[PDB]
């Protein structure tokens, strides 16, 4: 029973790979947006797996709830032509696709470590072998969760970033108006 | 995990049967308001009409137009039903008498009411014809414009109680229901609820498309049935949000003195009579608000899309971004900021 | 809160004692797995002379 | 036209009457939003002086004493 | 002061028609001047390089950042006078240079994002501010949506700027994965030597530097500066480069990088070579901005680079404004108008300008010889300081490449002057219309500073030896 | 196997023109949604940020009300009609 | 209320949800062993319920007032060995 | 710290304590009686708990190995408290913690039994409940006469006992 | 650390080798931001720190505003041209 | 099921729609029998060819009839739709809706009384009630 | 500014070693800063858990080949 829920993270990794390939290969872009929604869901799953369901839900109510609604809201209204995936047009990238894949992956994995010898920097990334003990202490007294902590630091320690994000959102209001709305009068 | 199966099947049966008879209740309530009667011929006083409409629609052809998609017109109603149903999990009928019993229940409902839009979005893509893709856009703009107003009320009341647990929000309403200090929010929440369900006086697209050759939900067979078990359940669900946010949920008269007088001990009878009283308060509240959906439908005429987007973004939102300032100030004036428990 | 505060030291005492028991038995275990070798298991990976619970182990299976 | 704008700088009070009559949906929103910060600034010290004061803060963590340890006994082994 | 400007303008512009846009620009111009006059005494706080941390540890205020703040305002009171004071009160120049409603708001928001970058002390403020500077400048390119080329430009700049914001955030998250910090003050000689962070910090430098046109990703930004309107090109081309270069200079990230040495060499070669065959003005000046970005990249490798940077960025900005201003004034004297947005494109349209307005050409020569590094013009004393610093720290091959790049760039800089002093038939003899007073006085003042500001070099050195030491 | 876990699996498995207000309503829904979602941490940390983070969120909301003010007075969301009713006057040259 | 025929379906809805809530109450109670369900449980309350499971023989929400623990309590201690996250 | 994430197998350790660390009894009382007795314990084990947390602070990392004596004295003080309760005030303690268990361990639902317990332990053991950090002005919530928040169902046995005790004058 | 790097790399490659349309470019940007947030939140859990989640929530805000501005810019392009062809920007 | 839910389509009600609307009225409620008029064929089962069926309209009628999903019936309300009635000899008339679509019940009248329409529906319910769906397969 | 804070709003897991390292940085000037090496190494060990991981790899090798 125990180990039925052991490889869920690897399953999500495999599924994210699939959804990326499907976003890239789909004919009609609407399907590609649906696969993007599948990917945001898989990410929300993985975040629940590692103990952050709050961000899973914030993702489902932000990305999926607004951004992807809007992406469909655009492609429904615009005449976005296409060119279905082919072999005459996209095969030429295979050598460069492969070289770029291998190098970018191995570098993105070696980068996170501080060893001086190169090969060991990757063999350290592949060392996911040992289990992390979880001890129980008794010092936390309140019912503070991640969202409460975020509110505390964001509204006390890092107030300036909040009072700048207000201006980012003012741009989000004011730029699209200026671009779309012609103030002829 | 047997009783977990029992508890699921009880809930699903109660909710789906409530939906089926909400259809009949809609029709008979609306009739008697119109000085007629009925359905009162398909059963013993019409209590089998809904199952007749179903069984007729399940023995009906599954016909797909030439230039249409099949998979999108099929799964999209199905996913609408699913998303509308999983919102029922976080809904309490007693103090902890909940299937989910999550600590993020508000946020779960709020994220699922954001997933709901996709049914209307994918409907227009079931018709490669050009006008349907603009009619769905009108009907999406109403929903995403009115979800801002429902949410804002979730946040306004959570300023009073700093917890996303639904049971905790209801237990703070022992002292007072939050419909007394924020009565205008009761109207606003009920208006926006009626809008999000695209119900009259906010039924712009279904009517505007019933005239035109398309731009509506021209489905048939089973997908019809699922869409009509997903409309009449999103109705109860949005009514429940009104209930556990503003009307005290399961709360009622203090049944302390009565249970003290009549029992003497905590038995498996008192627990039953308690859960009956709680759920009955929660149910009669849902009944009065489902009556109110019907009451509104019987009276008011329809809106146009310009009047409707103007209503939202120029009248409601300013009042709410005002209320966002008055209530925290009202707490700061009196040194009454709620704690995290 | 003040109730949970008056209870904390007791409960953390229990957890300290069980932390000591297990973190020492772990080293007495590896000693017996590293009998005939010059591998010091007591040599702390931390250069300070403080107590440090393992924070890692081998998977049980 | 029949009820156009007379301008805020050509009579404030006359503009406020026009707005309450023709644009309540903004006027009462402004009044709501101004009534919070202003009352918080003005009424708070009155409430602190006359009605009741501000509550003593909550522990938030173990209140570690600011002293040096004392030698005790009782409850020892044996 | 910026914020109260941005806040007030939103209300005051929404309340205002399309016909008040010039006066509103004039107002904010004068307001910025009153700030720069009345609040400038705050340089005293930075005596003996007293450095302050603000809003926790998110912001940092020293003499470097304050001077950059004054410079950005001096740029933004000159860039606003170009929109708020019409050159000639003719119908053509009304149609050619008319501000839009939201433009000024986007300018000030870009000023804010520029200043939050240089003042940043934590990567979170940097990421928020570079997104602000980036999004504002997507919209500024796109605000003139009645042109096809600008629409194409904003779209490309959005995508290729988004990719680099991804690269920057990937680098920051790596630094945090390694060290559990978002602050560069948590570095020092111990942590630099002890940890392999070279890759993790060059990725930051490149993700910031490819947003300013560093080679070999210069072309996309050059296509943008060419395709956008001239009075937008004069802003987008400068302010983003000041902000990001100043952040990279203040934070001594790349002390002796080999990658940076290679790329900076490539910029000097590309920006000097590829700009020789260009027949268009804006591409020519964009390749000029690139080679100057090469020179200023070369002092990311020094650890004592403030004076050389401050002197060069100041003269670069001045010469950059002045030359684009000369090009704007010359539109009256040409024969063919190419567009409503880019009236002047080809260098061969300035032919014979000496016979029309000669003192405009005197200004062009002063400015050109300043770019080349001819003394006693300020450009000499700027490129001299760079040569002092790199030779004092041990870069010799790069100094030769620097000399060679200056020589090669004289050719595309002198193309303008050569065609301008050429002869032309159908000269100007009289014109009852007259150019504006303010824009003439601004151009003159920039010319007189490029010419005679060598007189104050000792005085500047003394002030620097107090407030920066 | 929890009843939430049992339920959240069982249920699923058993050419043209437009007005720019149609598009602005969606494009503006994003930032206002991000505002109302960024307000969640405040309401859940409201006690711990007593009277400081209160003032901070008010300046937040006021800054956002500014952009709402800009939107209203531009009349972005209004639909504009082209076939206007004539209101010139009828004038006859004599 | 006059129109009983219209209120019957409301009586169905009212009685179905009513019996659903009372039956779920008895089922949760039988699950817990004669005690009302808990809610809004945090880290501490969960860790204490696990401690109760260590002191009683894994009997859920059964409580014990004894001042001294059975000797199994000292050896029933659990730590939790987590999978590495990737 | 955090909780387990994505997978976790409980694992025990069948070993014994080192011979250089003596033996100490465990409290063995569950969540509810312990929460009831929290105040009486803190009123009596205050110096011992404070000395425990102080030696944990002074050790600066080795608290788990240097503070054993102090934690031992704390555990013994606690055991003496609960033994005094069970010997003397048993039924009232049972009323309190059962009234709690039939709630969410909200103390608001158990004020009657809490009153009987405070009275008995103050008369016998001389230990009173006290919420510190308050001014003389603020009224502690367990002594309010008509509080806003009241339980869903006042417990039966608690109510009968409170009435009989007012009739007998014990309160 | 794995899943985020993989989505990021594959989406960068599908951004770079897209000869087809533009909505794929928008999507690949959003997926890159997603993978970043997953990397960062994994590290924030392992360190039991909050600065990671703060930067994550900030990324969500900034990415949504990014998509808003991008989809106004696209609408401007479409205003002028009427068709967004496969190989136009 | 087929009887208790009897949903016609809004099409066909051109002329003589008043008498059909009176069957939706209080004194004769059709909804009491489960009748609901629908905008769209695809959800409907029944077609009611009221009023004159003109030659400019017959193709639209046949489209709506082919669009309906089987099982499908037809009921002809009025004389002008059964045999052309009053305008039988006109140039712009189909002399019967039989010529286009197959008809199961013919209501007589001009305009047929609401009671005649209800009785016709009660004859149609009888037709479907003495229908063999599976018994015929057990013969076949 | 938000450094040294946990997900529950408290001190993180590796805060203490960071505190010792920051103390010894404040004690030392850039020349004497070499003394802060073992404190920094302890911090990095708490963060990334490398030397303990290699210790366990050696233990596992002894359980792996020397027995089978
Ligand atoms: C006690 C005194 C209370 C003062 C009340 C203020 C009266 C407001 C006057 C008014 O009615 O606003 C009308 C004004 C213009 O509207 P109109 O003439 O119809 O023309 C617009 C279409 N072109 O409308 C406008 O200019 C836009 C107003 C939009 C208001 C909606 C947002 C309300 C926010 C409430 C918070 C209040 C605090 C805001 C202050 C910001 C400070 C930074
Ligand atoms: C924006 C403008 C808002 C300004 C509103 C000011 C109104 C002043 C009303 C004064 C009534 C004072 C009555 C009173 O004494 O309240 C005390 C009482 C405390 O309850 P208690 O159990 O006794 O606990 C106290 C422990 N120290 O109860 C209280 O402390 C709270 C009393 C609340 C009074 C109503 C406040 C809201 C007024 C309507 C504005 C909001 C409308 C939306
Ligand atoms: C943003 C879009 C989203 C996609 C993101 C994709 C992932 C991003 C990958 C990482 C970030 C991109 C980095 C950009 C390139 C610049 C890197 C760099 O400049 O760092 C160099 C730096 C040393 O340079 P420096 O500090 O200047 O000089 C002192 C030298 N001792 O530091 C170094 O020394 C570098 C370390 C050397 C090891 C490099 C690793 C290469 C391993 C690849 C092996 C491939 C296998 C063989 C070929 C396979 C093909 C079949
Ligand atoms: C099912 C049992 C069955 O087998 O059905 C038996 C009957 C027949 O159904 P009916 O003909 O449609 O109703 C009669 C309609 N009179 C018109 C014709 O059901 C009923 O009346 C209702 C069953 C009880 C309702 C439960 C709520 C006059
Ligand atoms: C500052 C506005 C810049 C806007 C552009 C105008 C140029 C003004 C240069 C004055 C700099 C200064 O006087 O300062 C000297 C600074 C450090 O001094 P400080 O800390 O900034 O105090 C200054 C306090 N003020 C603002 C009240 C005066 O040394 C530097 O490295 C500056 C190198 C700049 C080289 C450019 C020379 C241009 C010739 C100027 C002829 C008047």
């Amino acid at each position: 029973m125990m180990y039925l829920t052991y490889y869920f993270i690897e399953i999500t990794i495999f599924l994210a790979i699939l959804c990326t390939i499907f976003i890239i290969s789909a004919k009609n872009p609407m399907v590609s947006i649906l696969y993007m929604i599948a990917l945001f869901v898989i990410a929300a799953m993985y975040l629940y797996l590692i103990g952050l369901g709050i961000f899973s839900l914030l993702y489902i109510m932000i990305y999926i709830g607004a951004i992807a609604v809007l992406f469909l809201f655009i492609i429904t209204l615009l005449d976005i032509n296409s060119t279905e995936l082919s072999v005459k047009s996209n095969i030429r990238d295979l050598p460069l696709v492969l070289i770029s894949l291998i190098v970018l992956t191995i570098s993105g994995l070696m980068i996170y470590s501080n060893d001086s010898i190169l090969i060991n920097k990757l063999l350290e990334a592949f060392g996911n072998d040992y289990n992390t003990i979880i001890t129980q202490d008794w010092f936390n007294i309140e019912n503070t969760t991640l969202l409460t902590t975020i509110g505390n630091v964001l509204l006390t320690n890092n107030a300036f970033i909040l009072l700048v994000l207000a201006i980012v959102l003012l741009l989000g209001i004011i730029g699209p108006i200026s671009i779309t709305m012609k103030h002829k009068e | 995990m047997i009783i977990n199966i029992v508890e699921i099947l009880i809930f699903l049966v109660c909710v789906l049967f409530s939906v089926a008879y909400l259809t009949v209740a809609e029709r008979k309530t609306l009739a008697y308001m119109q000085r007629r009667l009925g359905p009162n011929f398909v059963g013993y006083y019409g209590l089998l009409q809904a199952f007749a409409d179903a069984v007729k629609l399940l023995l009906k052809e599954i016909v797909l137009p030439k230039e249409s998609n099949y998979i999108i017109l099929v799964i999209s109603p199905l996913i609408t039903l699913i998303t509308a149903l999983i919102g029922w999990v976080v809904i309490p009928l007693g103090p902890g008498i909940t299937l989910g019993e999550l600590n993020l229940g508000i946020l779960f409902s709020l994220a699922i009411g954001s997933l709901g839009v996709f049914g209307s979005l994918l409907s227009g893509w079931s018709s490669n014809s050009k006008y349907s893709l603009l009619g769905s856009i009108r009907s999406t703009a109403q929903l995403i414009s009115y979800e801002l107003i429902l949410t804002s009320i979730f946040i306004i009341i959570i300023m009073f109680v700093s917890s996303l647990n639904i049971t905790t929000i209801i237990e703070t309403q022992r002292v007072v229901w939050y419909c007394i200090p924020l009565l205008p929010l009761l109207l606003i929440f009920f208006i926006a609820s009626v809008a999000e369900t695209a119900r009259p006086p906010f039924d712009l697209t279904e009517s505007e498309s019933e005239l035109v050759a398309g731009y509506f939900t021209e489905y048939s067979g089973s997908p019809f049935v699922f869409f009509f078990l997903a409309e009449y359940s999103n109705i109860i669900l949005i009514s429940a949000f009104n209930g556990y946010l503003l009307l005290g949920g399961y709360l009622s008269f203090n049944y302390s003195y009565l249970f003290n007088i009549l029992f003497n001990d905590y038995s498996y009878v008192s627990f039953l009579f308690e859960g009956l009283i709680n759920s009955s308060a929660y149910a009669i509240k849902l009944v009065f608000l489902m009556f109110s959906f019907i009451w509104v439908r019987a009276a008011f005429p329809r809106f146009t899309y310009d009047n409707l987007i103007n209503f939202c973004w120029i009248i409601l939102l300013p009042l709410l971004f005002g209320i966002f300032l008055i209530i925290p100030s009202t707490l700061y004036i009196f040194d009454s900021f709620p704690t995290l428990i | 809160l003040w109730a949970r505060i008056y209870l904390m030291p007791l409960l953390q005492a229990e957890e300290d004692r069980q932390t000591v028991r297990r973190s020492i038995a772990q080293l007495e275990r590896e000693k017996e797995i590293m009998k005939g070798t010059g591998f010091d298991v007591d040599k702390s990976v931390y250069n300070d002379g403080k107590f440090h619970a393992p924070a890692l182990m081998i998977p049980p299976k | 036209m029949i009820n156009a704008n007379p301008g805020f700088w050509n009579g404030p009070f006359r503009y406020l009457r026009w707005s309450a009559h023709n644009r309540p949906h903004l006027f009462f929103a402004f009044a709501i939003g101004i009534a919070g910060p202003v009352a918080a600034l003005t009424l708070t010290p009155l409430r602190r002086k006359y009605l009741y004061p501000d509550h003593s803060p909550l522990p938030q963590s173990y209140p570690l004493p600011q002293r040096a340890r004392e030698q005790l006994t009782g409850f020892d082994d044996e | 002061m910026l914020i109260l400007a941005i806040i007030s303008l939103i209300t005051f512009v929404s309340m205002s028609k399309l016909s008040d846009n010039r006066a509103i620009i004039r107002l904010i111009n004068i307001y910025l001047i009153l700030v720069l006059v009345l609040d400038s005494f705050l340089y005293l706080l930075f005596l003996n390089n007293q450095t302050y941390t603000v809003m926790g540890e998110l912001l940092i205020f020293n003499s470097f950042t304050f001077y950059i703040d004054m410079l950005i305002y001096f740029i933004m009171i000159v860039i606003s006078s170009l929109y708020g004071y019409n050159l000639y009160n003719n119908n053509l120049y009304k149609t050619l240079f008319e501000p839009k409603k939201e433009l000024i708001i986007l300018f000030l928001i870009n000023i804010l994002g520029a200043l939050l970058i240089v003042h940043s002390n934590d990567f979170i403020t940097l990421f928020v501010a570079i997104e602000l500077q980036s999004y504002s400048i997507y919209l500024i390119t796109a605000i003139y949506n009645s042109s096809y080329k600008a629409s194409k430009a904003s779209m490309l700049y959005f995508f290729m700027g988004g990719i680099l914001s991804i690269l920057i955030a990937y680098s920051i998250n790596t630094y945090y994965s390694v060290l559990n910090s978002y602050t560069l003050h948590s570095l020092d000689s111990l942590i630099i030597n002890t940890l392999d962070l070279n890759l993790i910090l060059i990725a930051l430098s490149l993700g910031l530097l490819f947003k300013i046109g560093i080679a070999p990703l210069h072309k996309w930004l050059i296509s943008i500066y060419e395709n956008t309107p001239i009075l937008i090109t004069i802003y987008i081309s400068l302010i983003p480069k000041i902000s990001i270069l100043s952040y990279l200079v203040l934070s001594n990230i790349s002390i002796n990088s080999l990658v940076i040495s290679i790329l900076a060499i490539l910029t000097l070669l590309v920006g000097s070579v590829g700009g020789l065959l260009q027949i268009k003005i804006k591409r020519l000046l964009a390749f000029s901005g690139l080679t100057n970005a090469g020179y200023m990249m070369l002092l990311l490798l020094l650890n004592n680079n403030e004076f050389s940077y401050l002197y060069y960025i100041t003269q670069y900005s001045i010469s950059h404004l002045a030359i684009f201003m000369i090009i704007i004034f010359s539109i009256y004297y040409i024969n063919y108008i190419n567009n409503q947005y880019n009236p002047i494109i080809y260098v061969n349209q300035l032919k014979g300008l000496i016979h029309d307005n000669a003192y405009l050409v005197l200004s062009m020569a002063i400015v050109v010889f300043s770019f080349i590094g001819i003394p006693p013009l300020l450009g000499f004393f700027g490129k001299l300081n760079i040569l002092m610093s790199i030779l004092n720290n041990g870069y010799y091959f790069i100094s030769i490449v620097l000399i060679v790049a200056s020589l090669i760039s004289a050719l595309y800089y002198l193309y303008l002057l050569n065609v301008s002093i050429q002869d032309k038939n159908n000269i100007l003899i009289n014109s009852n219309e007259t150019v504006s007073s303010v824009l003439s006085y601004i151009l003159s003042s920039l010319i007189i500073l490029i010419t005679f500001g060598f007189i104050y070099n000792s005085l500047i050195i003394d002030i620097f030896n107090v407030y920066f030491n | 196997m929890n009843t939430f876990i049992i339920f959240i699996i069982l249920i699923p498995i058993v050419r043209l023109a437009f007005n720019a207000a149609f598009i602005l309503v969606a494009i503006l829904f994003l930032p206002f949604d991000l505002e109302i979602s960024t307000l969640l941490p405040y309401v859940m940390s409201i006690y711990l940020v007593s009277n400081y983070g209160f003032t901070i969120v008010l300046l937040f909301l006021l800054i956002l009300i500014i952009g709402f003010v800009y939107e209203i007075n531009t009349n972005a969301l209004k639909i504009n009609k082209h076939n206007k009713p004539n209101t010139d006057s009828l004038i006859y040259k004599l | 209320a006059i129109p009983f025929e219209a209120l019957l379906p409301y009586g169905i809805i009212f009685g179905l949800l009513t019996a659903g809530g009372g039956a779920m109450q008895v089922l949760h109670v039988y699950r817990n062993g004669g005690v009302r369900d808990r809610f809004a449980i945090d880290q501490w309350d969960s860790q204490m319920m696990e401690r109760d499971l260590r002191l009683n023989g894994g009997q859920g929400r059964k409580q014990v007032d004894q001042a001294t623990a059975p000797e199994a309590f000292k050896h029933n201690h659990v730590w939790k060995s987590e999978r590495p996250l990737i | 710290p955090r909780e387990a994430a994505a997978h976790w197998v409980p694992f025990e350790d069948k070993a014994n304590m080192p011979d250089n660390v003596p033996d100490v009894v465990e409290v063995g009382a569950t969540s509810a009686p312990l929460l009831s007795a929290s105040y009486f314990i803190g009123a009596k084990c205050k110096p011992y708990n404070d000395d425990f947390m102080l030696c944990r602070e002074e050790s600066q990392g080795s608290g788990a190995i240097d503070c054993l004596k102090e934690g031992r004295r704390v555990t013994r003080c606690a055991v003496s408290v609960i033994e005094d309760i069970n010997k003397s005030c048993l039924d009232e303690f049972r009323l309190h913690w059962q009234c709690l268990e039939q709630n969410n361990h909200q103390l608001s639902g158990c004020r009657k039994a809490e009153a009987l317990l405070n009275k008995c332990v103050f008369t016998k053991l001389n230990l009173e409940k006290k919420i510190p950090g308050l001014r003389p002005d603020e009224e502690p919530v367990f002594l309010k006469k008509d509080p806003w928040i009241k339980p869903a169902v006042d417990d039966f046995k608690s109510v009968r006992a409170y009435a009989e005790a007012k009739k007998n004058g014990t309160l | 650390m794995f899943i985020g790097t993989i989505i990021l790399v594959l989406s960068f490659l599908g951004f770079v080798f897209n000869r087809r349309n533009i909505i794929l470019a928008f999507i690949c940007l959003e997926t890159m931001l997603l993978g970043i947030n997953l990397i960062l939140l994994r590290n924030s859990v392992l360190f039991d720190d909050i600065s990671g989640s703060l930067f994550a929530i900030v990324i969500i805000i900034l990415a949504g505003v990014e998509s808003a501005i991008g989809l106004s810019l696209l609408v401007s392009y479409y205003r002028l041209r009427g068709v967004i062809n496969s190989y136009g920007i | 099921a087929r009887q208790g839910s009897f949903w016609p389509v809004t099409f066909g009600l051109a002329c003589c729609a008043v008498e059909m609307m009176h069957v939706s009225a209080p004194r004769y409620d059709q909804d009491r029998l489960g009748i609901i008029f629908r905008a769209s064929p695809r959800q409907s089962d029944i077609m009611i060819v009221a009023g004159t069926l003109t030659n400019k309209m017959a193709p639209v009628l046949r489209q709506v009839y082919d669009q309906m999903p089987e099982p499908r019936w037809v009921i002809s309300m009025g004389s002008c739709a059964n045999g052309g009635g009053y305008y039988h000899f006109s140039y712009s008339v189909v002399r019967g809706c039989d010529r286009i679509v197959p008809v199961d019940v013919y209501v007589p009248g001009c305009p047929p009384t609401s009671e005649a329409l209800m009785y016709g529906v009660f004859q149609l319910q009888r037709k479907m009630r003495n229908t063999k769906i599976t018994r015929m397969w057990y013969r076949k | 500014t938000a450094a040294g804070i946990s997900l529950t709003g408290g001190r993180n897991r590796c805060f203490s070693e960071w505190q010792s390292f920051m103390h010894c940085t404040a004690k030392t000037d850039a020349k004497s800063r070499a003394q802060c090496l073992p404190n920094f190494e302890d911090y990095m060990e708490c963060l990334h858990h490398t030397k303990e991981k290699a210790r366990l790899r050696e233990i596992e090798s002894v359980l792996k080949q020397k027995k089978e």
